[PDB]
């Protein structure tokens, strides 16, 4: 009946939402922390395959690996790039209109929850409308809903209540007064009315929204009103813009999966970078034809294909570094090092020998 | 990320993607059209050269095909990390084309 | 007097906290970006001196630049580590639980702001307690107060009504009934008794906290009560705990001004990397004496102070690289070029040029 | 801003042992070497920041030892054998360091009194 307390039906598609939006910062951190990750695996490859180009300068491979650093150093750089021209922000709309809206509706909730005279008359029933809801534990009368920002650790948010179309359980309603309204449960909070609601001498001026627009509280004796949150469009100005916003910015979201952070499985000339170098550097024309390509990639890769990468990948990976270089009894082939700071300072040795090598050569 | 073609003067805004670390190109339907460096000092052109140009602003997100003299077909464009502008490229992303 | 509606005193303070948490998110952009580009500009340094050591392969002056380029290599891995495991962290936090304060708080101020009667009775107040407030703008009764979580862009992170202390303006309340109550306006959120507050056919059972539980609505007649947010201390499952999250969580912030983003200044043989690399590569000895360091740096950059290091790092800005390798009519010399993509394959170019003199002269 | 927090000094009788604690916050811990100096100031000791290398003074080598948990932000002193110890007690930062005495330390904390 309209101005009575709210059954399960209505405030538990509310906990719901709550509850995912909860993990939109843990999913920030996992990809800002993946971004990093990755680049950081780009950067370690680029540096193994530097150290061997250093180590053997005088065979071919040594110049098929600068192509394979080349190739390596340049997605580290545009995959440090995009986390700070693109992800950063995706990362930050999402955790703060996700976790915005969580307060706009946990404030909503715990007030329903708190606006109860008895354990069967309050603003927040259970499903049949007998008994009003306590909080227990992380959850409203068994519903999860902690109605708290929880700890922040890396994890993936669920998309099961708010997903690619909007809000699936915040459906258009048919019956509130008999659906979303008790029968007997006494509130306040659910009209603008004065005589069962939230006006003192007359009801109040106009309607009122709560939960950052989704309910609307008529001023007269009727039952609330929702929005249908299920198939949204992107808009402006809404009246329930909040929700609009965390909907389009969670669906905004790639993670750290654009190409600048993926490994490439298309042949060695169509690699990044791949084509541009041989072109400045080894053919040393500012326009080159595709045989032109392969056949400077077969002197050095001995084909253009993933195999002949993924060959020349193993001579670095197997190459070992000098002892003194780890620890003693230590691991020295540089598929077995790892970590960017570690494999710099390796990287500078060999320069150093390099030096060294040049210094009597010239 | 999206790459939404519009608009002669077509237009390519990209949604989702670091603009500035990729090359983009124009095909039409499949023949190449055009082709723009990552960093915007190279362009190359196929039947059209001196009737279109290939042009972008970083700052808008925006490729765009400024055609004279004119087809007929649908454009797609599509982008490249890092290229050098060259129709010989692997393309990561592309386009629903317009027509 | 109790249970009438709250003048701006009460509610003004709420909106200059709301609108300073607004902010947060733009300070998570900014220091993010920050990062990313101080990083960049490690990198940038590192690429140059690493190019300048490949043109002048075997020289002193190319062993300088070999220890500059492994200094700024290893500033710009430590610093994306330091992004990965530390600043994203703290941003996420920060933007969190900055965002659902802000949440909780403008959910509560909304309702207030809707709750009224008429131009001169309701539960948002001006500073007098004549006439109700109306929002206009992003403003309250003149005061700035959007009630909306604005477009995220980066802004400088600052600190006014959220600072090291506390919640600057959320001071003890020594007399709520006539300094935050007005003597006419009706409010039934101002209390919990059933007479002129939230109760129906009696008193709600207990108090109400609201605004993330800032302040306490009693059930019977009296004035509400505020809890004094100025002096925080950590604590945890307080009534009010989203107030404490986000005011530590903000504290927290160390921005990327963290030794991995800075550059040194004390001298040469204390900068990050220099006196180990030196050891091992140089030395090629576990354990040095500081004269061992002092007389390998007398012979790379002719002392061990800053203005030596700084001559070297001229001597790598003012060196040009081939004109075919730069745009029509664009700066040469190594100091003019930025980019680390651009300086990437720069230096590519010049590994090809010195593995091929290396086959040539051996 | 950044914060290296000592703790766990006190009044200890001499020949006894006590271990002192140097917690981090903000800092990314894991990027730092780490050394305890002490002030009555001189090198205790000092471990690398992989954690492979530590270093002693000659005053302590065979009494004191020194550990790392990267997991808790934690640098430790394990004091045996207390005697002339009586000093405050400062644990310091070094940036990828070696663990070495001459390094130039980024972050010291406030100390931590250790009377013998
Ligand atoms: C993009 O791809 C590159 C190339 O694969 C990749 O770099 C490689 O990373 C791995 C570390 O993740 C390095 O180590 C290998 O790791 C795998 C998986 O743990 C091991 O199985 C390998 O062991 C084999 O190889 C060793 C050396 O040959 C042997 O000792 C061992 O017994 C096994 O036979 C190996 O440890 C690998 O060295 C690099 N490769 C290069 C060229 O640096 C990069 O991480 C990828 N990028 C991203 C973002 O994922
Ligand atoms: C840490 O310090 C180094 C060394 O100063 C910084 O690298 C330097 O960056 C500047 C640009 O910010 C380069 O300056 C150039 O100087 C000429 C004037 O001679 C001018 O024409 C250019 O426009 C530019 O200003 C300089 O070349 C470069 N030095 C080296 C050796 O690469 C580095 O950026 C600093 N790191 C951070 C995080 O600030
Ligand atoms: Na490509
Ligand atoms: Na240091």
């Amino acid at each position: 009946a309209a101005e009575k307390g709210f059954k399960q039906a209505f405030w538990q598609p509310l906990c719901q939402v709550s509850e995912e939006l909860d993990d939109q910062p843990k999913g920030a951190l996992f990809t800002l922390q993946a971004a990093a990750s990755k680049i950081q695996k780009m950067r370690d490859a680029a540096l193994r395959a530097s150290i061997y180009a250093e180590i053997n300068h005088g065979t071919n491979r040594a110049k098929a690996a600068v192509i394979v650093a080349n190739h390596y150093a340049m997605k580290a750089d545009s995959g440090l790039e995009a986390l700070k021209q693109t992800l950063s922000s995706q990362e930050v709309t999402a955790t703060a209109t996700a976790s915005y809206l969580k307060g706009r509706i946990d404030e909503y909730l715990n007030l329903l929850l708190q606006t109860k005279e008895s354990g069967t008359s309050g603003c927040m029933m259970d499903t049949s409308g007998t008994n009003t809801v306590t909080k227990a534990g992380g959850t409203i009368g068994g519903v999860p809903c902690k109605l708290q920002l929880s700890p922040i650790q890396p994890k993936r948010p669920a998309a099961t209540y708010l997903g690619k179309a909007g809000y699936v359980g915040l459906t258009r309603q048919a019956d509130a007064a008999n659906n979303f309204h008790d029968n007997d449960a006494e509130c306040r909070l659910a009209s603008g009315h004065n005589t069962n609601g939230l006006g003192k001498s007359g009801q109040l001026s106009a309607a009122v929204t709560m939960a950052a627009g989704y309910v609307t509280v008529a001023n007269s004796q009727t039952a609330v009103t929702v929005q249908a949150l299920d198939a949204l469009q992107e808009a402006s100005g809404a009246a329930h813009q909040p929700w609009i916003d965390a909907w389009k910015a969670k669906k905004a979201l790639t993670g750290a999966e654009t190409a600048e952070f993926r490994n490439e499985t298309a042949g060695i000339a169509g690699k990044t970078g791949v084509t541009k170098l041989v072109e400045e550097a080894l053919l040393k024309k500012k326009d080159s034809e595709a045989s032109e390509i392969q056949t400077e990639l077969k002197k050095y890769f001995s084909g253009h294909e993933n195999e002949q990468w993924t060959a020349i990948e193993k001579l670095i990976s197997e190459q070992p570094v000098a002892q003194n270089l780890v620890g003693d009894n230590q691991p020295t082939k540089l598929g077995e090092l790892e970590g960017n700071a570690k494999l710099t300072t390796i990287l500078a040795y060999y320069r150093m020998e390099t030096a060294g090598k040049f210094e009597v050569l010239t | 990320v999206q790459l939404q073609e519009s608009g002669l003067r077509l237009s390519c805004t990209t949604s989702g993607l670091t603009f500035s670390n990729y090359a983009f190109s124009w095909f039409r339907q499949r023949e190449f059209v055009g082709a723009i460096s990552w960093s915007g000092g190279r362009t190359d052109y196929a039947s059209v050269k001196g009737r279109f140009t290939i042009s972008r602003d970083n700052a808008k997100n925006t490729f765009y095909l400024q055609m004279n003299s004119l087809d007929t077909a649908v454009y797609y464009c599509a982008a490249d990390l890092l290229g050098e502008g060259s129709r010989r490229s692997e393309y990561e992303y592309w386009g629903q084309g317009t027509q």
